[PDB]
């Protein structure tokens, strides 16, 4: 599938330390099918989000649905069948940092991804059997939709 | 913390103790080290002719380093060390306190020509007569002066032609 | 030293306004509302006519070289 | 009144000033720019020798004088019938070329009017 | 002095080329347009209408020096299509909008002086 | 100032034989700002043994080759089993931390107070990154580098970052002392610890890393020729331009830079640092009596 | 991947302005539009002075300067006239220039204003827009008794960006998005600036909801005109021009890609 | 001076390589033979550079030390670096 | 006036050979007024980039290998970023932290050290700027910074 | 050791994005003011004569 994560997420505040940016906006959110917590830099100018708001949040490799890798370079000329067709919110980015709960004998259970959007910095914290998809300097896309 | 007691303590760490120092107006460095209670081993000063003649050369060299350290730094600057110390080395290397002008740096061995060129022109060249000294033309104004090739940086070598290689 | 031909910011005519400016200025209009009836609108074109120093009129005080 | 066009200039092989055979002072003069001091100090850290050389020699005042291979002396040479003779030291055979600038041989010729002997030695 | 005369920005020097066009190597399908005297007016609408073009994936277009008088327009098309054609296209499509604009503007000034 | 300066040392340069001479060809600096390296390469990095505790540096680079599952989070499976069952490795590693330890004390004995800024050639952690960027380093996985092979290979290294050249025992003092701190640097940032549970590279980073670092070394040597002693004048009077001609008040800026290089018998505001031993150290009653013995 | 289909709406014609919309166009093409008014409309001006006498108290440079910024009528002689560059004749012709004198001396005791009226053509259809037939007559030096002005010019095609005295306009006012829809401007305060003249909202609203899938669309222009060419002939005028300009182009570019 | 032993550095400094480029150039502008191929190149200063980066320039530095003596290093068995 | 000297100066005394200087082991030029201002403002996180202004902005690179970037953005509607731009203008691979003049002390101790509310905390990892605002700092003529790392 | 040098110029400085960093833009005066001695080979006989 080329699927690296899937929730449904629940935006619990948005900017707790105040507008930084006007044209972008800070969200910290969870989900509940994994109890994963989310803070996610999204451009608000574009695609307003709402306290209370609730969006299922899906972090692929690929947009292709078939298992076919992405080259990194914009190509819209691209007639293939996207997963971006599916969702509104969609931003390319790539895994800056995993950090863990691990000790020096002792795996991580709780793993935290950090992802950079061009800028937009996005990091997905929860069990770390929700985050093996994820390794460092590693491209994927956001692929976000607002549900009702 | 530059003028704090830094010690290590049992555990490995560096500490700042803090304790009372004293800062005179004038100097009498050969007096105050030798009194009771006085640390005899960090009491210092800023005039460095007195650790020259209290310390010595390598004293006076650390002094000297650290006071235009101080100088340059005091406004947040910073400049390499080995410039200072190239500098510090320059009125040090000879045993005596050279100073940077005419009274040290025309009383080394430097040569005729390169002393007319800093200062006293006519004074030097007379002396160098009077006294019938040579200027090898080994710095680079004596070259300069000359037309010549200072031997400095491109001029510090020479190039010969390869003959067996230009087959 | 006389009034330029054209406004230079936006290149308006003013040359043919400084003789009516000086009319209605004689003619009790403040200076604003002189700029008004000669239609400058563009503040470019009434700092033109509002910052001019006629000298010409000054060195027409001199007699030319010849008569 | 600092327009562009009264400052810009340039120059390439003008006019040189009679006492030393340098070029002149100003843009009226069309002399050329003073190669100073501090330029001379930078170009030495950059380590440039040869620029330094033609900025100081070359592209100044290149001059050429005979030298008596005995007294260091500037000697009498006579190019057209080839003839070199040192007046003092009664030699017409050892003598050598030396290219050196105007200004120095400035400078020693009016260190020689102060009774300083200033011996080229190429020894 | 050094004052170039002001009709050197319209006016070819002689045995220069309007336009001259290069293959560019980095990537397929581009080509680089060097035009000569023109600046600005003509480059942003070539290039605006090169991005109305779907096959078209690169048009961009830049003044190098503003003292010197050219633009260089690159053209980046999708591999069944061409940077010339692409360009053609753009200044067909252009002359055409400015015609329509210019009978239209016909028409309304005839409208507004008649009523 | 300037002037006097650049007239003083214009003459001083780097010579053949690594030694900075002047035109009388005395010998001014045995090595080029006593590291015989040139000042555009070096830059500001940080000595990671010198700050800590005794525990805290045990803690972080003492290789520990007791505690099974660790080694078998830092190291493949083989690794672990050699590090494990042999002892000479052991041993091996156990003389590295010695000689870190013994290099800590030199480090504490050269920088009296806690300052780990230093100036060095080449940005051991700056290289480190690159190779983990480069080879592309999971810092979750295992890895496959030996920490004997980090051992061999800065011993080795070491050996071939040369500022003075000579086998004779003169020679191999200077060339101790030339890269000492650099080499302590060294041992420090390429400890095996550090490379096993820190850095976590592989032999392939490990030996490209051990690369960069000899060229970029090689490459921040001074050049024979360079005119250190202009450079140097005008180093230290471009500052010189800036600062300011205007508890106590001391004279400082270019006036203080004149007294300085002009050696004055009379400076403006003379003065001592006046350091107290025992307890009129800590008390006020003694400091201010031995403040009543020298006023 | 084809051409606009812009609309046009005239809002105010007069002899000294024309003020108009186009709608359905590309920002680039409407700014190229407002380039070419100032830059690339060929008008007549004088651009060759020959002093034969000048006693008066502005220098021949002075008066020459002075002249060439004269607007002269170009209405249908512009387009009629060739440049001097394609025109095959000597320094000047009928053809590719038009001939103006000036001879004027002040003999009576009051101030003599040499004014544009006083510049005399050889043709009719081109002269002084002052002179034609209120606005009074361009100043061109003040005369004092037994200062005199002779003089011969001759007036040439150009267009402004050789210089400005071939601009035709004597301001481009140029808009769109009246109301900041599309942000292209942040205002720090949005509350503080007045409203456009073409904005539509209520007072109590200060700049209109953004909109994230708008383009520029809807260029408001105020063409005025400084007296050679009338404001719609200026727009005509304007758009050939550039027409023609992507013609030429056009052309080149044919001969470069079969020359490949 | 032992040429079996030479103490002076492998490298050749950056006083070293501009010396011998522009003295190459130079004897390449009075038509002097080129050791390396040539594609188009006409300035003697890019024929300098291909011969030094081929390591085909034909000349001797002789370094000079302190105490008199000299080291002749060939431009090919000194380290290129820039 | 003479190739020796010319090559002199073209291997000893050329700009770029002069970009850090021995006196303070620093760059001597940085980015100054009109670039050091822009470059913090494009650099800030909510600045996005249409298809045309990108295009319009890679026309002014030099060192471009002709692809454009996939956008930070693809939906609603493709926008490039400022740091995925400058990503482009940054070479090689080259690493880098630094901290924008604005960066809280208070922040690198609690959470949020490796995600920063305010977009300080410069990272550039292989050649990409991941995150923060460029400024002297960054861009400047200290120590440390992108175009000394770069030298 | 300073003195007053051919092949020099001066004038004002003004600033130019669109130079490189290493670039120095000179006016056509200056430079058909100033001069260099190039030396004719076969590489460059038939620029030279051009010129
Ligand atoms: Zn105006
Ligand atoms: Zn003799
Ligand atoms: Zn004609």
């Amino acid at each position: 599938a080329g699927i690296l994560f899937e929730d449904i997420f629940d935006v619990k505040d948005i900017d707790p330390e105040g507008k930084k940016f006007d044209r972008v906006s800070r969200l910290h959110c969870e989900s509940e099918s994994f109890k994963m917590d989310l803070i996610l830099d999204v451009n608000i100018q574009i695609y307003p989000v709402d306290l209370g708001d609730k969006f299922r949040l899906v972090i692929a490799s690929t947009l292709y649905e078939d298992g076919t890798l992405d080259d990194g370079e914009y190509n819209p000329t691209d007639d293939r069948p996207s997963r971006a067709d599916q969702f509104e919110y969609v931003m390319y980015g790539k895994v800056y940092r995993i950090e863990g709960d691990e000790t020096s004998t002792e795996a991580a259970t709780r793993l935290s991804a950090y992802v950079s959007y061009g800028g937009l910095l996005m990091r997905l914290q929860g069990d770390a059997n929700n985050l093996h998809g994820f390794e460092v300097d590693s491209r994927v896309y956001l692929l976000m939709k607002k549900l009702a | 913390d530059n003028k704090k007691k830094i010690i290590i303590t049992e555990d490995g760490e560096f500490k700042a103790l803090q304790e009372w120092i004293l800062e005179t107006d004038g100097v009498s460095l050969m007096r105050v080290l030798s009194e009771k209670d006085v640390d005899p081993v960090r009491t210092t000063s800023n005039d460095i002719v007195e650790i020259f003649t209290v310390l010595g050369i390598e004293a006076v060299r650390k002094a000297l380093e650290r006071e235009l350290y101080h100088v340059i730094s005091f406004d947040g600057s910073y400049v390499n060390y080995r410039h200072l110390a190239l500098l510090c080395d320059t009125m040090t290397c000879r045993g005596h306190l050279m100073a940077i002008t005419r009274h040290g740096v025309n009383r080394q061995d430097t040569g005729p020509l390169m002393k007319c060129s800093f200062e006293e022109t006519v004074d030097v060249l007379m002396e160098a007569a009077a006294h019938g000294e040579s200027d090898p033309m080994k710095g680079v104004s004596e070259n300069i002066m000359l037309g010549q090739l200072a031997p400095a940086g491109t001029g510090c070598f020479d190039l010969l032609l390869d003959a067996e290689k230009c087959k | 030293m006389i009034i330029p031909v054209r406004c230079f910011t936006c290149g308006k005519i003013v040359g043919n306004k400084w003789e009516a400016y000086l009319g209605l200025l004689q003619a009790e209009y403040t200076e604003g509302d002189a700029l008004d009836a000669l239609g400058l609108k563009r503040y470019c074109c009434r700092r033109m006519l509002l910052a001019h120093v006629d000298l010409i009129e000054k060195l027409l005080n001199y007699a030319p070289l010849e008569k | 009144k600092h327009m562009v066009d009264d400052k810009i200039h340039s120059r390439a092989r003008g006019p040189i000033q009679i006492l030393n055979r340098q070029p002149m002072e100003g843009r009226s003069r069309d002399g050329g720019l003073r190669f100073g001091e501090m330029e001379r100090d930078c170009q030495i850290a950059h380590g440039a020798a040869q620029f330094l050389r033609e900025r100081l020699f070359e592209a100044s005042d290149p001059y050429q004088v005979h030298v008596c291979n005995l007294c260091g002396i500037m000697a009498i040479a006579n190019t057209r019938t080839h003839t070199y003779e040192c007046r003092g030291c009664r030699n017409k055979t050892q003598i050598s070329l030396v290219r050196m600038p105007y200004a120095c041989k400035l400078l020693f010729q009016e260190l020689m009017s102060m009774s300083i002997a200033p011996r080229m030695m190429s020894v | 002095m050094n004052a170039p005369p002001a009709f050197e920005s319209f006016l070819l020097f002689e045995g220069e080329k309007k336009i001259t066009i290069n293959k560019d190597t980095k990537v397929p399908n581009a080509c680089l347009f060097t035009i000569n005297k023109e600046d600005h007016t003509l480059g942003n609408i070539i290039k605006s209408q090169l991005l109305k073009d779907p096959q078209v994936l690169f048009a961009g277009y830049k003044v190098p020096h503003p003292l010197e008088h050219k633009i260089i327009i690159r053209v980046q098309t999708t591999p069944d299509y061409s940077p010339q054609e692409a360009f053609t296209n753009a200044i067909t499509d252009l002359i055409s909008e400015l015609s329509l604009l210019e009978e239209r503007f016909r028409v309304a000034i005839k409208d507004k002086q008649e009523g | 100032i300037q002037r006097r300066l650049i007239k003083s040392m214009e003459s001083v340069m780097v010579k053949y034989d690594a030694t900075v001479r002047n035109s009388i060809n005395q010998v001014v600096q045995l090595r080029y700002g006593e590291d015989g390296l040139a000042g555009e390469s070096v830059e500001f990095q940080n000595l990671a043994t010198l700050k800590p505790s005794n525990k805290a540096f045990e803690k972080k680079f003492r290789f520990d080759y007791t505690n099974e599952r660790a080694l078998r989070r830092t190291l493949q499976e083989d690794l672990v089993k050699d590090v494990l069952s042999n002892a000479h490795i052991q041993n091996e590693l156990e003389r590295e931390f010695e000689r870190m330890r013994e290099d800590r004390e030199v480090l504490r004995v050269i920088f009296p107070t806690g300052d780990s800024k230093v100036v060095l050639p080449c940005n051991l952690l700056r290289m480190i990154w690159n190779a983990q960027k480069i080879f592309h380093i999971n810092p979750r996985l295992p890895s496959d580098l030996h920490p004997i092979k980090v051992v061999e290979g800065v011993k080795e290294l070491s050996k071939k970052l040369v500022i003075v050249n000579g086998d004779d025992p003169l020679s191999r003092q200077a060339q101790e002392n030339a890269t000492l701190l650099f080499n302590i640097h060294l041992r420090s940032t390429l400890c095996s610890r550090r490379m096993a549970e820190e850095f976590r590279l592989s032999g392939e980073a490990f030996d490209w890393l051990l690369g960069e670092i000899e060229s970029k070394f090689n490459q921040a040597i001074a050049h024979p020729g360079e005119m250190v002693g202009a450079l140097a004048a005008q180093s230290l009077g471009e500052p010189a331009t800036q600062m300011t001609l205007n508890a106590k008040n001391v004279t400082l800026g270019v006036p203080r830079l004149k007294e300085l290089i002009n050696i004055s018998k009379k400076p403006k505001t003379p003065s001592l640092t006046v350091f107290l031993l025992g307890q009129s150290a800590r008390d006020a009653e003694r400091a201010k009596d031995i403040l009543c013995r020298l006023e | 991947p084809y051409a606009n289909q812009p609309t046009v709406r005239i809002t105010e014609l007069t002899d000294e302005n024309v003020k108009f919309i186009i709608e359905n166009t590309d920002l680039a093409v409407a700014n190229s539009i407002r380039r070419v008014f100032i830059a690339e409309v060929p008008i007549i001006a004088i651009d060759w002075v020959q002093i034969d006498a000048n006693s008066s108290v502005l220098h021949d440079e002075f008066i020459a300067h002075r002249l060439g910024l004269i607007p002269l009528t170009s209405d249908d002689i512009v387009d009629k006239l060739q440049y001097s560059r394609d025109c095959t004749c000597e320094e000047f012709c009928p053809e590719c220039s038009v001939e103006f004198t000036l001879d004027v001396r002040c003999n009576e005791d009051q101030t003599r204003h040499v004014t544009s009226r006083d510049l005399i053509s050889n043709s009719p259809r081109v002269i002084p827009v002052t002179s034609r037939n209120e606005q009074d007559d361009i100043l061109i030096v003040k005369l004092r008794k037994g200062q005199e002005l002779r003089l011969r010019a001759y007036a040439k095609k150009g267009f402004g960006k050789e210089h400005a005295k071939w601009n035709p306009t004597a301001g481009v006012a140029f808009e769109y998005d009246p109301d900041n829809a599309l942000r292209h401007t942040v205002y720090p305060k949005p509350e503080e600036w007045p409203k456009s003249e073409y904005s539509e909202l209520d007072e109590d609203e200060s700049q209109a909801p953004y909109d994230p899938n708008g383009k520029p669309e809807r260029f408001y222009y105020n063409v005025e005109s400084c007296g050679s060419l009338r404001p719609e002939t200026i727009v005509l005028s304007a758009l050939s021009g550039l027409k023609k300009k992507l013609s030429d182009l056009q052309t080149q570019l044919s001969h470069e890609i079969q020359s490949d | 001076q032992a040429n079996q032993k030479r103490i002076t550095t492998p490298y050749m400094t950056k006083y070293e390589r501009a010396r011998v480029l522009g003295t190459r150039a130079l004897q390449i502008a009075m038509c002097a033979p080129v050791m390396v191929e040539l594609e188009g190149e006409t300035d003697p200063l890019l024929i300098a550079m291909k011969e030094l980066k081929a390591r085909k320039i034909p000349i001797i530095i002789r370094r000079y030390l302190p105490d008199g003596s000299y080291e002749d290093w060939g431009v090919d068995e000194l380290i290129i670096s820039d | 006036q003479s190739l020796e000297t010319r090559a002199e100066i073209q291997e000893l005394a050329m700009v770029p050979r002069m970009i850090v200087t021995p006196q303070s082991n620093r760059p001597v030029m940085g980015i100054v007024q009109d670039t050091l201002t822009a470059v913090r403002k494009f650099t800030k996180r909510d600045v996005f980039l249409e298809r045309g202004e990108v295009m319009n902005l890679l026309m002014f690179l030099s060192t471009w290998d002709g692809k454009v970037p996939q956008p930070a953005i693809l939906k609603p509607r493709p926008l490039w970023t400022g740091k995925q731009i400058f990503s482009l203008i940054i070479p090689g691979h080259i690493n880098c932290i630094r901290t924008h003049s604005t960066h809280p002390d208070d922040e690198d101790s609690g959470p949020y050290k490796h995600i920063s509310p305010g977009d300080t905390k410069v990272v550039v990892e292989n050649g990409e700027l991941i995150m923060g605002i460029l400024c002297k700092k960054s861009l400047g003529t200290s120590a440390g910074s992108l175009v000394h790392i770069s030298y | 050791m300073g003195k007053r040098v051919d092949f020099s110029a001066r004038t004002v400085i003004t600033p130019d994005p669109n130079l490189s960093i290493d670039q120095v833009g000179v006016p056509r005066s200056i430079a058909a003011n100033m001069t260099f001695a190039e030396i004719v080979t076969p590489f460059n006989i038939d620029r030279l004569q051009e010129l």
